């Protein structure tokens, strides 16, 4: 019921969802830890 | 001064009994009262609470019983009294040692 | 000797007051509304009000000391 | 004409690497930080409070008081752009709005006059200035607002510290050094009055 | 089935629960210290959401991975876990303050000496154990689609500086007093010939009696503690609402 | 004395005032609530009726903010029981 | 000195007694207590009469409306009103 | 010296206090008591002349200034009531 | 000086000057003006006889409304000695 | 013993004293009150003028024109003027 | 001051202790009582987990016999005494020795 039209399609749909909230969390932690170290 | 938290605790509750064994001096059946409570704390860490409990002492008058009627309104007088411990978890004893409430 | 008994005995019935009036002066100075923090003006009073009333107690205290230290 | 969704992720990227900028430089978070140096500088104090626990009750601090204008935010910008009511241009616009708003709320008249001369630009109405000249403007009201604050925070502890001195040299003992006996008494004197909430009520409050 | 429900679910059931145990370490008293290496603290993170994914509810299916929606669940998970870190945070750096008080009124890193045992005390009560169950339970009553601190969180978790001060006042209340009435018994006692004086001789007999007394306040520091955990446990679980 | 015990002392004032407020009553001798279970002591005879603990117990209800009126236990000398609890 | 709570306390005793004060001054009551419950907000009004007469709905309606709009919340339906004798007058 | 909700509630009393003092000038009333209460909502009692009964107008024309006299709670937000116990605006 | 206090003042040193400015007219004898801070008040005990017009009324709050910032003419209520409404708010 | 507002007050005073003053010696009129209102301004000027005797447009203008332009702000069209008799002059 | 917190658990039983015995004093046929607890670990592990217990000594009158309702009455009210202790584990017995109750 399935081809690899859908299975590659689903693949891609993952590495790129996959990657965006990787990249996302990355940015926010960086953000976190700028914040942290700074002199106050 | 000096008190710790626990030991607060404690003399709350150790005083709530006495003004609850007060409030079964002036009943006409019951000469003294003394209340003992088993509350722990809610410890939502651990999945099994022992749940807390109580059980009451009373010296009554020289004669008079108690069918039903008056042990089961004490015990739901008590049971409401303290916050939780549902009325089903209560021990009445009396002077001659009759069961009066499981528990 | 006798200088530094006598302000511990003022301390206990003078401190009581002069602790009142360290209470007020962080009280006031503390809570501040957006009228008094944008003008420099009102600061400043309250800066000389804060200085004013500090000095009536603790010159007190201090005569108590002061008299004893004579006698 | 609306950016493209390639376009839109790059500009969403772009504002995430900048985002400790707009916190430091758009938020409130230099007024309670400088304010809050105050305080420890004040008391006796040097390192004790720590700069970590500082900076994380200043980023709390921020999110209170920005709630009010990142829900305005989320209402008017990204609610209608979530449900692709419009498009990305005109949500990022409505979503600078509301800081553009703030930052005006928080700053002074005589700093955007000293910036907009600056700048070289010819303008009429403060609500239309470009933001790349609020932001300079808006920081320098608040180091000057933080700087009022604090000095009316310094008052109470320069006032404690006044007396001990004046209370141990009358006693005659000219050898001890005042900031010992001072500093339990500082200490005392800002718990039992409860400093702390009275300084949120005058920080959290003071922007409205 | 098209595949791409299947795998995409798992990312969303998988990465979002992470994120938050994942920022709650990373802030955390233990788990965040400079000592162990991101590597070691990334795969606890990654064993932790693992093992307790049973006890994780599913998160709604209808936010989307790549979309702005689903941008901003990453973040509100980033803040509840950043919330839990903050305290335990506020904790040891209290006793840290209790350390530094001390020493500054014993006439002097005798911080370090209260954070290193107040480290012990977090972990031999089982004080990471608990954290690591508040998180799970955080899952539960609070869940990841629909949920985010509020303001009051906010004003609530910004209030804790005024605790760390009548917390450590408290604990040191009684030492202070101690280090205050014999340095000005010793002053008023050497007043009689001002030739004397103290300078720093008085240095070494305050910093003397100071360490004196910090060996007394480690005589009962443990019940403080236990009082100061559950003042903080009972402001984590009202920020998760349980 | 901090937190708990205010908290404790405040309970006891509403304990007191409305046990004084009770006093009023024309049956009731004496009144004393814990917070709840309410014991009464009435006159020499006389017993009261559903109109009067219904009273009674709305107005514990509304004086404290919980203890749902189901949740009130009222007693008497004789030991009878007239709310459930 | 006094603290947060006792001052709060004290407050709500304050108005409690102003308003049983101006309650007196009405025709048919002789003497009233009221107790509030503010964190929804609660009241209760106790009242002894005159020597005798009863209070028609639109006397107790006066005066459960007035109590309500006195203090700030507890909507005019959470107010409950009794009096010496033990008749009920009101829900809640 | 002078507390914060101490001094709002003495402001509150001093309004309430002349507030009455206006009132005293009606020849209908003879005295009026009133409790305020800050978010608004107000509660007027009043001991009227001997006899006399409160018109619709005079009690309209009274609580449109006591709510213009006191910022906030619209004017329907104000129970107006006397010795008898007959109600003038609801709440 | 508390700031609160500083601003009750000042609005009863405004009300008691726009009292005294009242009182000048031949129809009135006594005025009392209270404030909302945005809504005026002005309770006024007339003279022996006499009836203000509409026209007296209109110059009276809008006196009161210019001596004033904000409160708009609109919101200031009017009343006298035997209570009838003039203006509404 | 002076201060912000209280200064501020007193150059509002002095500034409607001066004003009046100056009215006065318009011969239509015997005494002259200003109120100012300088956060947009306002004014209030009160007169008693002679013992009859109305000012024409042209009084009033003039008197209105000299108000507004006395003051910064409070243009000439936000200015409230009466007189013993009560009769408004102009808007606000 | 200064007690660790096991000698304030020991404090509390103690009193608590105390206080049930001076309850079985009124009895009848108790004469004497004398406490004593076993607390709990609540493990989660079968194989580590204890539970609490009890063993009460009874000097009762110089004769009469004690009848099963009396130890079941006893038992009950030292098992709603105290939180968990579920009555299967209280020993019970007297100045003859004889048994009266298992733990």
């Amino acid at each position: 019921d399935v081809s690899l039209s859908d299975v590659m399609i689903a693949r891609n749909k993952s590495s790129v969802a996959f990657d965006a909230t990787v990249q996302i969390r990355n940015k926010l932690v960086e953000a976190y830890k700028d914040l942290m170290n700074m002199p106050v | 001064f000096g008190v710790s938290q626990r030991l607060e605790q404690e003399r709350l509750k150790l005083s709530r009994e006495r003004q609850l064994a007060q409030a079964i001096e002036e009943m006409k059946q019951v000469r003294k009262a003394r209340v003992l409570l088993a509350l722990p704390k809610h410890s939502v860490f651990v999945r099994h609470n022992q749940e807390a409990s109580a059980s009451v002492f009373l010296t009554l008058s020289t004669g008079t019983n108690l069918k039903q009627q008056e042990v089961d309104s004490i015990v739901d007088m008590v049971a409401s009294a303290v916050p939780g411990m549902k009325t089903s978890r209560i021990t009445v004893t009396d002077q001659h040692g009759r069961l009066l409430s499981s528990g | 000797a006798s200088v530094l008994i006598v302000g511990a005995i003022s301390l206990m019935w003078f401190g009581e007051a002069l602790a009142r009036s360290l209470f007020s002066i962080m009280s006031r100075l503390f809570d501040l509304q957006r009228e008094e923090i944008f003008d420099t003006a009102k600061l400043f009073d309250i800066a000389l009000g804060a200085m004013t009333d500090l000095l009536f107690p603790l010159f007190l205290v201090l005569a108590t000391l002061f008299t004893a230290a004579m006698i | 004409e609306d950016y493209s969704v390639t376009l839109q992720i790059l500009a969403l990227m772009t504002m995430l690497g900048f985002l400790p900028a707009m916190v430091i430089l758009m938020t409130s978070f230099t007024r309670i930080v400088v304010v809050m140096s105050i305080l420890r500088q004040a008391m006796g104090l040097q390192q004790t409070p720590s700069n970590q626990v500082i900076i994380g009750i200043a980023l709390f601090l921020t999110f209170f008081v920005m709630s009010p204008v990142l829900n305005e935010i989320n209402d008017k910008a990204v609610q209608p752009y979530l449900n692709e009511q419009v498009t990305a241009r005109e949500a990022f616009d409505a979503a600078q709005a509301p800081m553009k708003a703030f930052m005006l709320k928080q700053t002074r008249i005589k700093d955007l006059e000293t910036f907009v001369t600056m700048s070289g630009e010819q303008v009429d109405n403060p609500e239309d200035v470009s933001m790349a000249v609020l932001i300079p403007a808006f920081i320098t009201s608040e180091l000057k607002t933080a700087f009022q604050i604090g000095f009316m925070l310094f008052l109470p502890f320069l006032i404690i510290d006044l007396v001990v001195a004046s209370v141990l040299m009358a006693m005659g003992m000219m050898m001890l050094s005042p900031m010992i006996v001072s500093l339990p008494f500082k200490l005392m004197l800002f718990v039992l009055v409860d400093g702390w909430n009275l300084i949120l009520s005058t920080l959290a409050g003071s922007f409205a | 089935e098209y595949p791409t429900s299947v795998v995409l679910d798992w990312i969303a059931n998988y990465f979002w629960p992470y994120v938050r145990i994942s920022s709650m370490l990373m802030v955390m008293t233990v788990t965040g210290a400079r000592f162990v290496s991101p590597r070691i603290r990334l795969y606890l993170g990654l064993a932790i959401t693992f093992a307790v994914m049973p006890a994780i509810p599913a998160v709604p299916q209808d936010i989307e991975l790549l979309s702005f929606r689903g941008f901003m669940t990453i973040a509100e998970q980033m803040i509840i876990g950043i919330a839990m870190g903050m305290v335990t945070q506020f904790m040891i750096q209290t006793f840290v303050l209790l350390g530094q008080i001390l020493g500054m009124q014993s006439s002097l890193l005798l911080g370090q000496l209260f954070m290193f045992l107040t480290t012990m005390f977090f972990l031999a009560t089982d004080g990471h154990l608990k954290m690591l169950q508040l998180v799970v339970f955080s899952f539960k009553t609070l869940p990841i689609g629909s949920g985010s601190l509020n303001a009051v969180d906010f004003r609530e978790m910004a209030g804790w500086l005024g605790i760390m001060f009548q917390t450590a006042l408290s604990m040191s209340l009684s030492g202070i007093i101690a280090l205050l009435t014999i340095n000005l018994s010793f002053g008023v006692m050497t007043r009689a010939a001002p030739q004397l004086n103290i300078f720093s001789l008085g240095f070494a007999f305050a910093l003397m009696v100071g360490l004196l007394l910090c060996w007394y306040i480690l005589a009962g520091l443990y019940s403080h503690y236990e009082m100061f955990w559950t003042v903080g446990e009972a402001q984590i679980c009202r920020l998760i609402r349980l």
